[PDB]
RNA sequence: AGGUUCGAAGACGAUCAGAUACCGUCGUAGUUCCGACCAUAAACGAUGCCGACCGGCGAUGCGGCGGCGUUAUUCCCAUGACCCGCCGGGCAGCUUCCGGGAAACCAAAGUCUUUGGGUUCCGGGGGGAGUAUGGUUGCAAAGCUGAAACUUAAAGGAAUUGAC
RNA sequence: UCAAAGUUUAGG
């Protein structure tokens, strides 16, 4: 579903945000 | 029509459309009728210009005339008012009537039993007489039809202002058309009154 | 329809819509041609000569054609003045 | 493709209308949408009316009746059978059953 | 709970009676025989099944007029008695009932002759909305 | 609409300019991008040493093994 | 806004000739309008019309005649230099034998022929057939 | 329809319009002469007033203007015969 | 053997009605397909454009019938562009060419600018379209040939338009609707209401009129 | 600051093969008020804004104008509530071969190959992707801007007959 | 005046 594979992108793109503030 | 001298109003004419009514139009005014009314009374009810009416009705008759065969000037009613004063115009005229339930494509069907291709119709109520009205559009056919004020006006190409409701004023116009397509042309003298009465046209709703 | 020459040409030339100009094409099949009859004028009584008026297809199924028609008489003297 | 001119939806000059919950499912619903019956209706009905009446003390006595509006969702109103389908021509047709 | 009669029937009866509706009759084993002589049926039961919707007809008839049928003499009395004359209703004695609205559509025309002049009616409120 | 009146030119040349991006053939012949992935470095042809056959498999619709050079 | 006026008026007479008009009134008015009907008269596409004063920008009243297929407007009013008018004629009238390009000029307005005639391009206006 | 004369329009259809949009475009609107009872001399409003139009002598009020034409105090005849 | 069941057909077979051209001045349909092979013996002639097989689903499989588009022309002022369906293309090719006759029209033409000889090409810059295929006619000058798709070249060859230049825009693909589009074209040419005409009309009698006499047959 | 109701989370009860769900019982944040952010929704008429013209009909909301009769109020006046009109501009409706449209449909989505009133924004097979990347805004959640390699012959709309 | 009912050759 569109709205569901938002929600997965927003959490995926807040995972990778996470991943460079390590660095 | 040329309400000139000769085919103009005269006393004992108008006296017999006020009896029957032909002027006490309706209340629902089409803005193609407008042109064929002096006013609209108390409740709210059109009156219709006899004088116009006249003109029209004799203009109708000057298309039945030119149609050279009369057998193919046809004429229609669909209600049970007409059914009746078609015939009888047909019989006095000598046109062919299509008395009750015209069958869709009498005009159209080379194929069928009832085909004609005649070159008018005589409509009386465009609103229930309207698939002839519309099959006289596939066929080159120009038209006369009895319009009331709500009465719009497709495809007719010489509308006659009457009160096409009321069986009497239907009756009483069939009558005068009769009259006058015989008098132009055939065998009445207009000085002497008509051997034939307008009770004769009218229907009789069952009675006795 | 002539060319250069002034000889004529086109295989017919159209009929054309008394009320609008507008040429009625080789197949309208909703047009008019209206005969009208006249008078003599001393006894009223069909007197042999017609007043004819073609009509646009277009025009009827407008629902103009009655007043049209109407005018069209009043401008040739069928009809007489109906105020 | 767009079903009603309408959307199913009397609104037209507003662009908000405050909800109804549905009597039935408790769904919300616009307003301008949703079914509603009115009901008036008998207190007492045909069965014990005659019933009450004999065994009424007050003589004659006009009885009282129970006024109810409903509020039925699309989806419920359907179910109940409040509101049938319709063919693509009968859909237009804004007049009441009698 | 089934005997409906077919259109291959139905037809021959009304045909039939178009023709002969002098010799049949209410008896149905009389017309019953009639079917036989007039009609090439070509099974026992299809004349007996003709013949007994022919009764129904004829039955029918013997109380007004059926819509799918000519009978000679009805269409002749149909005849006399849509062609009457009485003694006329469009002069509607003297004095006709006339309208101030219908009258002034009178002097636009000329006219002054017996008919009276009535209205009282205030627009009251035509149908309701 | 469109820009239309007539000292327009810039508006309407610049927007044409800005949009003919979203074309596709045209962004692939503009941005270096596809020359740079180009192994024929906007080339014709191109000469290369084999290194190995690798038989290819055929997309579904038909079965059959394609037998390729890598190059 | 009302920002060509001369292009609403030919709009306004093409669609009342589309419905098949007699006559028809456009109502902002100005001297480019009446000299692009007289243009129009001079042809015999549209009949002799009248311009009504109000104190004002003024009414314009005019008879039609179903000869007149299309009569537009070219926004911008482009410069045509004669040379290039061949082209415009080309790919805006529908034949090299009836249509005009009205442009104005020095000389003043007229359609195309006129302007060829005087040799004498000037800006295009519209077009009429 | 199909058929107006848009230059010679009837009065009965010239002011049942909008005072834009008659062929010239008129006022609906007049001055009157206002009488009143007491006080003799004749005032001069305008139909649609908006001021309070006290007298010359000043002892009544005229009009007690309205979103339309102004009301006029009971006993206060006016004739419009002008223009 | 012709045993006309219409009142046109009947004044046709007795010679009465000299030419079609009769016929289409006061637009009386043509209804019988005899008419028409009468007055165009010869010169008359069906290509078959194309035949489209149309299908349909039926719960048993489905039903798969054919349809024809045939066009007709004298190569010399008529054009037809008849369509029919049937369960068997014969019948259906058959059928399409009988419904040709019965659509065929005067193709008008025109000249280019010097107006000499005869006319070759179209009148004015015609359009037509049906169903998102429009095709433009435009007039264009001697022994140019028909610049354009092979559909319209096949059918304004039949009408007898020796130059034109022509566009389209649309899912001309759709043969059926790319041919009735330039039919509407070619159609349109002589109800294009030029200067050429303007000349305010005779009107005459109408063979219905003039031959009343002898449709009550004697 | 407040916390009645409902109720994401969560906890049990059921249902189910499973149900971390739909049903039921609780219940946190929130749901409310005040004061600061956030700037997005099918934020939809999925229809940019101003300007013109081009068919009917009845209705309704505001203002104005005109009209015979009602209710009345008290005896007229002023009324206000009805009644029948017209005007201007509103929300909408039905209606038609206006004319469009792939159509369903739209008096606008019309006046477009007979193409030009003005002007803004904006799209260019389907995916990758509103992703990555920088820049920027935000306390944050996020927002704005925004590619490419690589992939792929279709995806999509409307409508018809079938089957379900 | 609404229980539960998931799936369906690669082999044309
Ligand atoms: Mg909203
Ligand atoms: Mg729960
Ligand atoms: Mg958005
Ligand atoms: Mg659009
Ligand atoms: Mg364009
Ligand atoms: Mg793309």
């Amino acid at each position: 579903r569109a709205k569901w594979r938002k929600k997965r992108m927003r959490r995926l793109k807040r995972k990778r945000r996470k991943m460079r503030q390590r660095s | 029509s040329g309400a000139l001298d000769v085919l103009q109003m005269k006393e004992e004419d108008v006296l017999k459309f006020l009896a029957a009514g032909t002027h006490l139009g309706g209340t629902n005014l089409d803005f193609q009728m407008e042109q064929y009314i002096y006013k609209r009374k108390s409740d709210g009810i059109y009156i219709i210009n006899l004088k116009r009416t006249w003109e029209k009705l004799l203009l109708a008759a000057r298309a039945i005339v030119a149609i050279e065969n009369p057998a193919d000037v046809s004429v229609i009613s669909s209600r049970n008012t007409g059914q009746r004063a078609v015939l009888k115009f047909a019989a006095a005229t000598g046109a062919t009537p299509i008395a009750g339930r015209f069958t869709p494509g009498t005009f159209t069907n080379q194929i069928q039993a009832a085909f004609r291709e005649p070159r008018l119709l005589v409509v009386t109520d465009p609103r229930a007489d309207h698939q002839p009205l519309t099959e006289a559009s596939y066929v080159n056919l120009p038209t006369i039809a009895l319009c009331n004020t709500d009465s719009p006006l497709r495809y007719v190409d010489i509308a006659i202002p009457c009160n096409n409701k009321g069986a009497h004023s239907v009756g009483l116009m069939w009558w005068m058309l009769a009259r006058e397509v015989l008098r132009m042309r055939g065998t009445i003298s207009r000085e002497h009154p008509w051997e034939v009465m307008p009770d004769l046209y009218f229907y009789r709703d069952p009675e006795e | 329809m002539q060319n250069d020459a002034g000889e004529f040409v086109d295989l017919y030339v159209p009929r054309k819509c008394s009320a609008s100009n507008r040429i009625i094409g080789a197949k309208d099949h909703a047009s008019i041609p209206m005969n009208v009859a006249e008078v003599d004028k001393v006894t009223g009584r069909f007197n042999g000569q017609f007043k004819t008026y073609a009509i646009c297809g277009a025009i009827r199924r407008m629902g103009e054609s009655d007043d049209s028609i109407l005018r069209l008489a009043k401008a040739h003297g069928i009809v007489s003045q109906n105020f | 493709t767009k079903k009603r001119r309408n959307n199913g939806r009397a609104k037209k000059g507003r662009g908000h209308v405050q909800p109804i919950r549905c009597t039935n499912c408790a769904r919300c619903v616009p307003k301008d949408k949703a079914i509603k019956k009115f009901v008036i209706r008998n207190i007492v009905e045909a069965a014990a009316v005659r019933d009450i009446s004999e065994a009424s003390v007050f003589d004659a006595y006009v009885l009282p009746k129970l006024y109810v509006k409903l509020h039925y969702c699309v989806s419920c109103a359907i179910h109940s059978k409040v509101v049938r389908n319709r063919s693509r021509e009968a859909r237009k047709d804004r007049t009441p059953p009698p | 709970m089934g005997r409906v009669r077919t259109k291959t029937v139905k037809k021959a009866a009304r045909v039939i009676i178009e023709k002969y509706y002098t010799r049949l009759g209410n008896d149905f084993h009389t017309n019953k025989r009639v079917c036989e002589e007039i009609a090439i049926i070509p099974s026992k039961k299809l004349r007996n099944k003709i013949a007994g919707y022919v009764t129904h007809l004829m039955k029918r008839i013997q109380r007004g007029p059926v819509r799918g049928i000519s009978i000679k003499l009805q269409e002749e009395e149909r005849e006399r008695r849509d062609n009457y004359v009485p003694e006329v209703s469009a002069l509607d004695q003297e004095i006709i009932e006339v309208d101030p609205d219908t009258k002034e559509m009178l002097k636009l025309l000329d006219f002054g002759s017996l008919s009276n002049l009535q209205v009282t009616q205030p627009t009251v409120g035509m149908n309701f909305k | 609409g469109k820009c239309r009146g007539l000292r327009t030119a810039r508006k309407l040349r610049s927007h044409r300019r800005d949009q003919k991006w979203h074309d596709k053939q045209y962004k692939k012949a503009h941005l270096g991008t596809a020359l740079k992935a180009n192994p024929f470095g906007g080339a014709s042809h191109a000469k290369g040493i084999v290194l190995e056959k690798v038989g290819v498999e055929a997309k579904q619709p038909n079965s059959a093994i394609r037998k390729c050079v890598r190059v | 806004v009302r920002m060509n006026v001369l292009a609403d008026a030919l709009k306004s007479i093409n669609n009342a000739e589309k419905r098949g008009k007699r006559q028809v009134l456009i109502r902002p008015c100005s001297k480019v309008i009446v000299r692009f009907l007289t243009v129009m008269m001079k042809h015999g596409y549209i009949g002799e019309f009248e311009i009504i004063d109000d104190h004002r920008a003024g009414k314009i009243v005019v008879n039609l005649t179903g000869r007149l297929n299309k009569c537009g407007v070219i926004s911008p009013r482009f410069d045509v230099q004669l040379k290039d008018l061949e082209k415009w004629q080309n790919n805006l009238l529908p034949s090299r034998q009836f249509g005009f390009i009205v442009l104005t000029t020095s000389a003043g307005i007229m359609d195309h022929e006129e302007a060829r005639r005087k040799h004498t391009g000037g800006k295009i206006l519209g077009f009429f057939f | 329809p199909l058929a107006k004369d848009l230059l010679h329009p009837s009065p009965e259809e010239e002011k049942r319009k909008h005072k834009k949009k008659r062929l010239v475009q008129s006022p609906n609107s007049y001055f009157m002469d206002v009488k009143c009872p007491g006080c003799y001399k004749i005032t001069t409003v305008f139909s649609h007033a908006q001021t309070v139009v006290l007298c010359v002598g000043c002892s009544t009020v005229l009009c007690q203007p309205t979103g339309g034409k102004a009301r006029l105090t009971e006993g206060c005849s006016f004739r419009r015969k002008q223009h | 053997e012709w045993l006309p069941v219409t009142k046109l057909g009947r004044l046709v077979k007795d010679v009465k009605i000299k030419s079609l051209e009769e016929i289409y001045l006061f637009s009386l349909p043509i209804k019988e397909s005899e008419i028409i092979d009468f007055f165009l013996g010869a010169a008359l002639k069906d290509e078959v454009l194309k035949i489209m097989p149309v299908q349909k689903q039926t719960r048993a499989a489905q039903r798969t019938r054919f349809k024809a588009f045939v066009a007709i022309g004298d190569y010399n002022g008529h054009v037809g562009l008849g369509v029919k369906c049937s369960k068997e293309v014969a019948t259906a090719i058959r059928g399409a060419i009988i419904l040709a006759k019965l659509s065929i029209v005067p193709v008008r033409r025109g000249y280019w600018g010097n107006k000499i000889g005869k006319p070759h090409t179209v009148p004015c810059k015609v359009t037509g379209r049906c169903g998102s295929v429009l095709v433009r006619l435009i007039p264009a000058p001697r022994g140019t040939g028909i610049v354009s798709a092979p559909v319209p070249k096949k059918l304004l060859l039949m009408a007898g338009i020796d130059d034109c230049y022509t566009s389209a825009w649309g899912c001309t693909a759709t043969l059926g609707n790319f041919a009735k589009a330039t039919f509407d074209a070619i159609s349109k040419t002589y109800s294009y209401l030029t200067p050429d005409l303007w000349k305010e009309t005779v009107f005459t009698k109408s063979p219905y009129q003039e031959f009343t006499d002898h449709l009550v047959k004697t």
